[PDB]
């Protein structure tokens, strides 16, 4: 019972400094993300119908991104001052994981088609899309089911939960949202690129560059967040020490890098759909017919 | 370079049948769909039959019920059985192939003549 | 939820043991977003300290402050 070091570590200034940055990026992601993902769905549905299995996954990817960014104006209203905590958190993670699920499904569908010559009809792709959405919900369960509304604030009662829960929650998020998806799309697109590069395709050059971009963009937008989660998990795991100042730097880093990763769903329209000439020409026709 | 070789055209009496054949000469693994196009004198180029390697088929309004399109994966070949031919079907039939990821369809055949 | 939407600005690692009942001037309830039950005590020395709410002396300390 020495003159106790039980002094609270305050984060009041960090939150006040991070709020304007977070609010800004939220508005940016919602603006371009809703427009870009609408144009995706609009291009593959309006004039021409769904042709291949890729079109099915593109729409589902754009739909997942739409559901994600549409929660941001709700969170912005939350930061500024019915706002359902559990439900809004649910749509936040379900749309996030589904976005990562279909992205993974893009590579797989194009993997089995190129090297193993296994093609999927539209009818089957719709069935798999259902499975992924279901899988995205059951994997989001431990992220929103603990979230409730107390004193008009969305909170997670860590006292009524085990100490291992925030650790498991981080580990699942790290391997589930980064490691596994990045590992799959890298292996798939490496195999694909290595076949096309030696083929006699007259577009073999651009195909590889497109697939490389998918991997590069994913890393430069998600890696800073998960690498910050790793050192945060290390703190919880008591593997490293943590002073008051360290927890403040880690707090700010988690907030900033998280908002950075939200920009990736705005780039998805540029990574898959509007990178193809057919969708480029189609949009050019649509924008001309509506003007 | 990959070229689409066409064969199976010719002349036939009204009500007869023909079988168009198209395949890729080179080695390409990124083709996911192929189809047939035609162009009558004084008219524009129109789609008549398209099939993907997944199985989903697409026919034109005027043609549906008479022509049957089929394909062969690994060989990148597409065949078109044209039963119950009409004099209005007289045009130059072109073969087309579509490519994944890059989403390009600049793969065309020389064009075969079909006169009924 | 996610780290972007958080209103928890106070975190406690340990709890105080010694406590003179007449050294406090005001106490603050921890934010709900923290998800951790803890009491913030502001002494007359303008120093903040973490206190466990499930203590017998804290309930007696919170009674003297609210009344006075
Ligand atoms: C795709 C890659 C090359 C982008 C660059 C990654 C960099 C910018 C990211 C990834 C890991 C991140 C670090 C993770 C951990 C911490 C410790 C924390 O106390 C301060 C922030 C800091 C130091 C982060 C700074 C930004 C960081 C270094
Ligand atoms: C090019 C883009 C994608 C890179 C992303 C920029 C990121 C990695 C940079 C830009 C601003 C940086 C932050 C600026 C301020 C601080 C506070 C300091 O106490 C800890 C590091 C931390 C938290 C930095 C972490 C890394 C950071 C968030
Ligand atoms: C580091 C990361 C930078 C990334 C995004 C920050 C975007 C800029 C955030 C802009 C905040 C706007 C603001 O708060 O402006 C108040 C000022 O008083 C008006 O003059
Ligand atoms: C607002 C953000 C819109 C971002 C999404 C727009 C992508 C469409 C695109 O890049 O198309 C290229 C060009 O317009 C084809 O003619
Ligand atoms: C934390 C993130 C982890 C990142 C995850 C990385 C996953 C593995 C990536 C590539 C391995 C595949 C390359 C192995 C083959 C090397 C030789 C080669 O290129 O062979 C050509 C051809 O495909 C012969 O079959
Ligand atoms: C954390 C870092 C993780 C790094 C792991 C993989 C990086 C990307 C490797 C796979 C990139 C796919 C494209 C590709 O491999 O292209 C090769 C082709 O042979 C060119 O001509
Ligand atoms: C900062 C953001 C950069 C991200 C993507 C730019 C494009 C990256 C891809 C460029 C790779 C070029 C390349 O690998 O060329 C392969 C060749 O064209 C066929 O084999
Ligand atoms: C930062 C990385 C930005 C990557 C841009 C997405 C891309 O690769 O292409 C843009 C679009 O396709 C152009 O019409």
């Amino acid at each position: 019972d020495y003159d106790e070091d039980a002094t609270p570590c305050v984060f009041t200034d960090v939150l006040n400094q991070s709020k304007p940055v977070t609010l800004f990026l939220y508005g940016v992601v919602f603006l371009f993300g809703s427009i870009g993902n609408f144009l995706v769905i609009f291009t593959i549905t309006w004039r021409r119908r769904i042709q291949c299995s890729g079109d099915v996954y593109f729409i589902n990817l754009a739909a997942a991104d739409l559901l994600f960014v549409c929660t941001l104006p709700l969170w912005m209203q939350y930061l500024l001052d019915s706002v359902p905590c559990t439900l809004l958190t649910a749509c936040f993670y379900v749309a996030m994981f589904a976005s990562l699920c279909f992205i993974t499904e893009i590579a797989l569908d194009r993997y089995y088609a190129i090297v193993y010559m296994r093609y999927r009809p539209v009818k089957q792709a719709c069935l798999f899309s259902i499975f992924w959405w279901i899988f995205a919900v059951i994997i989001a369960i431990p992220h929103f089911m603990v979230v409730t509304k107390k004193d008009n604030q969305c909170m997670t009662d860590y006292d009524y939960l085990e100490v291992s829960y925030p650790i498991i929650l981080n580990v699942e998020l790290m391997l589930g949202a980064f490691v596994i998806p990045l590992s799959v799309i890298s292996y798939c697109y490496y195999r694909i690129s290595r076949i096309v590069a030696v083929s006699q395709s007259r577009h073999k050059g651009r195909i590889v560059r497109v697939l490389i971009a998918v991997v590069l963009v994913f890393i430069i937008f998600w890696l800073p967040y998960h690498l910050t989660l790793f050192v945060d998990t290390l703190k919880l795991l008591k593997w490293i020490s943590s002073s008051c100042e360290f927890e403040r730097s880690l707090k700010r880093a988690l907030i900033l890098t998280e908002s950075l990763a939200f920009c990736h769903c705005c780039l998805n329209p540029l990574l898959y759909v509007f990178v193809g000439t057919k969708f480029r020409q189609e949009l050019h026709c649509l924008l001309a017919e509506f003007r | 370079q990959v070229q689409l070789v066409e064969s199976g055209g010719g002349l036939v009496r009204p009500g007869g049948s023909l079988r168009l054949s198209c395949a890729a000469s080179g080695s390409i693994f990124t083709i996911y769909a192929m189809g047939w196009y035609r162009q009558a004198p004084g008219k524009q180029r129109e789609l008549v039959a398209r099939i993907t390697f997944g199985g989903d088929t697409n026919y034109a309004d005027s043609v549906k019920g008479r022509f049957t399109i089929s394909r062969d994966n690994a060989k990148n070949a597409v065949y078109l059985q044209m039963n119950s031919l009409k004099p209005e079907d007289t045009a130059v039939y072109y073969c087309n192939a579509e490519e994944t990821i890059v989403e390009e369809a600049d793969y065309w055949g020389q064009g075969t003549q079909v006169t009924v | 939820q996610h780290h972007g939407v958080t209103k928890c600005a106070i975190t406690c690692s340990k709890m105080t043991s010694k406590i003179p009942v007449a050294l406090l001037i005001h106490y603050q309830q921890n934010q709900a977003s923290c998800g951790k039950r803890a009491i913030i005590l502001e002494t007359r020395q303008h120093r903040l300290f973490c206190a466990d709410p499930k203590e017998q002396w804290v309930k007696d300390a919170m009674q003297h402050l609210d009344r006075q």
